[PDB]
């Protein structure tokens, strides 16, 4: 791969009779080129040319320079034309000039992270083929790819998902829920935590919506206990034990109960009930 | 001292990959969109521990053959520092020779991460008693991480090869025995003067 | 007779350790001008070649107390620690934390709170001198404490002020430590650049305090 | 005189964790996170940056065969290698002052908390977990190379061992893939301001 | 200046500061800030610049009411009400063909797309349901993204 | 009615002749400031933590849990520590320790370098330290002196 600055070439990294061999590098009289090979190429650097020069044994690239019929008498004459020519060292308009002739003669010309197009018509017009876009450059850690307003569509949703799903209307902010004494919250609350409805989850997300204000407490515990209509499934977990199915019904219930009447006690009076139960927080 | 090989392992995922977010902040992001989110870089690439990964797999398949390799698997357990185990992946008196990057994919998560649903059917009843998403890197992604192993020994490569083909058997990651994280991995090993950058 | 004021935040924390074990509350005038020594010394500057004296009058380098939340500085007898006359703000002990890092114990003073800057000179051509380096340290940073080269101590400039001096009359409150021959153990350096010399110059003196006539002067001693 | 400036940009490509050295903040952060990273009083991240630096080239050069001293180990700086005189010695000061690695963000964007396991290979589930904080990748620090009387070989020897810190890390827990980064390096030469 | 360029409705109250989870585009024109509906806008406006170079109103509290009823008798389900989110976050005209979609009485079956209602009700009602629904979910369409996710995100939270 | 930006102005893009950039906000009440996630996260840690204001035989004992590294030097440490801090926090401490987590069954101890055993060895580093908690504190030390050198 030519990188045009003089002319460098990665393959050994060189940078432009008889053969030195490092990559076969031959230097050729112009009347000096240089062919080098390589198993991906075989390419010249004609250097100027002046009437009968020496022209290699297949130049698979050929990057020639003019500023007109020498250029192609010299472009004929080598057995086995190259796939793609090089235009250097010139005036634009005379490289142009030049290169509607080696397009002529069939021979393509190219005048002087990987980027993917993610993209999907087409047009005709003008001598170029194309398909008019308005899009978006990601620049990805190793890629750099094109997307049009979809792709900008759904993670433009999915931030406004994120977003809204992140504040609450009065959580860190400032009645009548049940209320119970403390001793039976103590009673209560050992008993459904040995058997597993009251787990430390349990108590460490209460802890947490219990900071964040009681109506955040009250409706976290609601959507807890909140019986589903249709799978009729509540969300704590399931006590460990017998309990047949209606002191199921009575102990979810009594979870219910102890929370919501644990939330209008003090906060420092609410973290001396939890830390006997879920020691972090 | 002087030479460091070199592994460049490059593994493709041959089912659904699941490991375990990491972070609390992005779980608890993500503990409402999805409940087991895949780990994730800030730079939304998908990391896999790898080091722990060939320690078991070579823990269990050095003390299968009766060398007297230690085992850090046990609750507050000792590196014992000197079985080969040791040696490699380090103990509490030295570091360990062979550094394990971690599995850092090459796509993005809207690439290979996909969410999903899992689900508990009741016995009797056949019927979907409970539902979760988790989400999951696609079959066919593929990850690199390099290994870099300074004081090399003879017997660093087959040691890392038997490794990975322990890791191909087994799997990587979590959810293991539903079939998740098998995987296969290359190895372009390499050897190396450590002044290369001079 | 022109001054330097400044306000200089620590981005990262400073370490001086004085005897028996005890480390500095605040940056000591002495450290501002080593720092600055070092700096003229790399600057090729008239101030390097003479930065090796001690009773180099000019620039003089008063010590680096804290400014307090009221927009005034706090002031330390008997009292390690520092009081400010609005009345606010105790800067002490609080403010050290202990590191230990691979083998060694050491403490330092946190970063985030902003110290005085305040060089006065008497001639103006080190007032030139003066304000070269200020628009150096502007630039790139001041390195005060022990653990230079780690890269504790970092101070940036947020005020390069070149205010006035009017002298003080009185017969007056110690804002360091004089060195009269009273009670204080004061302790300092003259490392030596291109002589290889180090030396610990110990001496003793006055504590930061009561003070009584002819007064010309007032970086050990300073009293306003 | 000419003062070397190198300013040195490091953006992280793995998870990154330096322990903090702060005994009362690591016992204020003991009852949340067992592993905190080293943090400000300004509440930003910074990473030793000059260990790293002299180790980097003590290895290499080292192997390259240039009389340097191991400062690992009873270590002792000589006053005679290249690494001595860069980065300094017993008597002879450095001639590199190397900053802190704070980042150009602040600690609630770029550093959580995380989970780590150590795991029964037998009955193949989670025997210990604790809570280490570490670094999110992409996060961007910052620091200066202050070297004093440069030599010509300076410049390659600071990205030489910035190089072995892209492939070897900085900060903590270095084998499970943590402190894998990249630098991007800009330099200077101040002489006159 | 700087002018921003969206009503201050939806903002809730975190702890003594009022707040707005909001997406924007900081536009330097008055240095505007400009809401998604800008971008669209002015995408089409250079789609057609580029190609070119070569509702009923309901009342909130009706709306709620009438979701409510439509929701206990199983006509709008929560799968209904998240497709109408993603229809309708998608634009407005991609939520008009999706409600006239499932409301397009097929004039080979004679079939309704929506969800039959739960109970006991005269052929000639469930009809005049599938059109309430109609209208309701067509009503909602002319209001913002903001009033349509607190409106919707009571029956179906996760849309 | 004023506004103020908050956000950086730097980094933005240009397109379809207007300077763009696509941003997220959290705009605030006071004048009307539009702030980043930044600020937001900043608030909600800082209103969270505002609700977050509210003889020879112990020898001989110490002895061999030190050499099977059941107590250790970081045990040594911070038991000596709730010693120097005084009786209740010692309490507390070893109680903590010795606590059997119900759920698990892991004591918080270190393994000893059966399971009656090692039931056995934590109830010695039990009884041991509970005794070493009522001695008087010069012996606490003189005792912890000589395995831990630091404490
Ligand atoms: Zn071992
Ligand atoms: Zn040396």
């Amino acid at each position: 791969m030519i990188k045009f600055i003089a002319f460098l070439l990665e393959t050994a990294k060189i940078l432009i009779r008889n053969t030195i061999e490092l990559t076969k590098i031959t230097f050729y009289n112009n009347s000096v080129s240089v062919f080098i090979e390589t198993h991906n190429g075989n390419y010249l650097f004609s250097g100027d040319i002046g009437y009968p020069p020496d022209m290699p044994d297949n130049v698979d690239y050929l990057i020639l320079e003019s500023t007109q019929d020498e250029l192609i008498d010299y472009i004929e004459r080598l057995k086995y034309t190259p796939y793609k020519v090089f235009l250097v060292h010139g005036e634009k308009e005379q490289r142009e000039i030049l290169a509607k002739r080696i397009i002529s003669k069939k021979i393509r010309v190219e005048l002087p992270k990987v980027v993917l197009n993610i993209n999907t018509n087409m047009c005709n017009f003008a001598s170029y083929r194309l398909m008019p876009f308005s899009g978006f450059i990601v620049e990805k850690d190793d890629r750099i790819e094109i997307n049009d307003k979809n792709w900008f569509d759904m993670i433009w949703n999915e931030e406004y998902n994120k977003m809204r799903s992140q504040i609450v209307a009065e959580d860190f902010s400032t009645m009548a829920l049940p209320d119970m004494s403390h001793d039976k919250i103590i009673e209560n609350i050992e008993y459904l935590f040995n058997i597993k409805i009251l787990s430390k989850n349990r108590i460490k997300e209460f802890w947490e919506e219990f900071c964040k204000g009681q109506k955040a407490a009250i409706k976290y515990i609601t959507q807890v206990h909140r019986k589903n209509p249709n799978t009729g499934r509540r969300n704590w977990n399931p006590p460990e034990g017998d309990f047949t199915d209606n002191e199921i019904e009575k102990l979810y219930e009594t979870a219910y109960n102890t929370l919501l009447s644990l939330i209008k006690y003090d906060k420092n009076k609410v973290y001396n009930i939890l830390i006997n139960f879920n020691p972090k927080l | 001292a002087k030479t460091m090989k070199k592994i460049y392992v490059t593994m493709k995922t041959l089912s659904p990959l699941y490991t375990g977010e990491v972070r609390r902040e992005d779980k608890e992001a993500a503990q409402k969109r999805v409940n087991f989110p895949v780990r994730k870089t800030a730079t939304n690439k998908v990391l896999i521990p790898f080091k722990g990964a060939l320690r078991s797999a070579l823990e269990i398949m050095l003390k299968a053959k009766g060398e007297n390799v230690c085992d850090t698997g046990e609750s507050r357990a000792r590196p014992c520092g000197r079985c080969v185990t040791c040696s490699l992946f380090g103990s509490m008196g030295r570091a360990g020779r062979a550094s394990v990057d971690f599995l850092i994919s090459n796509d993005t998560k809207e690439q290979i991460v996909r969410e999903s649903t899992h689900l508990r059917i009741e016995r009797q009843t056949k019927s979907a008693s409970d539902t979760f998403k988790g989400e999951e890197v696609i079959e066919g992604a593929t990850f690199t991480a390099t290994i870099t192993i300074s004081n090399p020994q003879e017997k660093d490569l087959s040691l890392i090869q038997s490794a990975l083909k322990f890791i191909e058997e087994n799997g990587i990651g979590g959810w293991l025995n539903k079939g998740y994280g098998r995987v296969s991995f290359e190895v372009k090993s390499e050897d190396v003067a450590t002044d290369r950058f001079l | 007779m022109k001054e330097i004021k400044g306000i200089l935040e620590s981005i990262t924390g400073f370490s001086i350790p004085l005897d028996n074990g005890e480390y500095a509350l605040y940056p000591a005038g002495r450290h501002l001008r080593g720092a600055i020594g070092y700096i003229a010394f790399n600057l090729d500057l008239p101030i390097s070649s003479k930065f090796l004296d001690f009773d180099f009058d000019d620039i003089i380098f008063r010590d680096l107390l804290p400014i307090s939340k009221c927009g005034k500085i706090f002031y330390p007898k008997n009292s390690n620690s520092l009081k400010c006359p609005s009345c606010n703000e105790i800067y002490g002990s609080s403010v050290l934390r202990n590191i230990m890092a691979r083998g060694l114990s050491y403490k330092e003073v946190i970063e985030g709170k902003k110290y005085r800057l305040s060089i006065i000179v008497k001639d103006e051509k080190y007032l030139n001198e003066m304000e070269a380096i200020i628009r150096y340290i502007l630039s790139y940073g001041i390195y005060l404490g022990n653990k230079v080269s780690k890269g504790y101590g970092k101070f940036k400039i947020k005020e390069y002020s070149i205010v006035d001096i009017l002298p003080v009359k009185d017969s007056v409150l110690l804002l360091s430590d004089a060195i009269i021959d009273g009670e204080k153990d004061i302790v300092f350096s003259k490392k030596e650049i291109s002589s290889s010399k180090f030396e610990i110059i110990r001496k003793r003196g006055k504590a930061k305090d009561i003070i009584r006539n002819n007064h010309n002067g007032f970086g050990f001693g300073e009293i306003i």
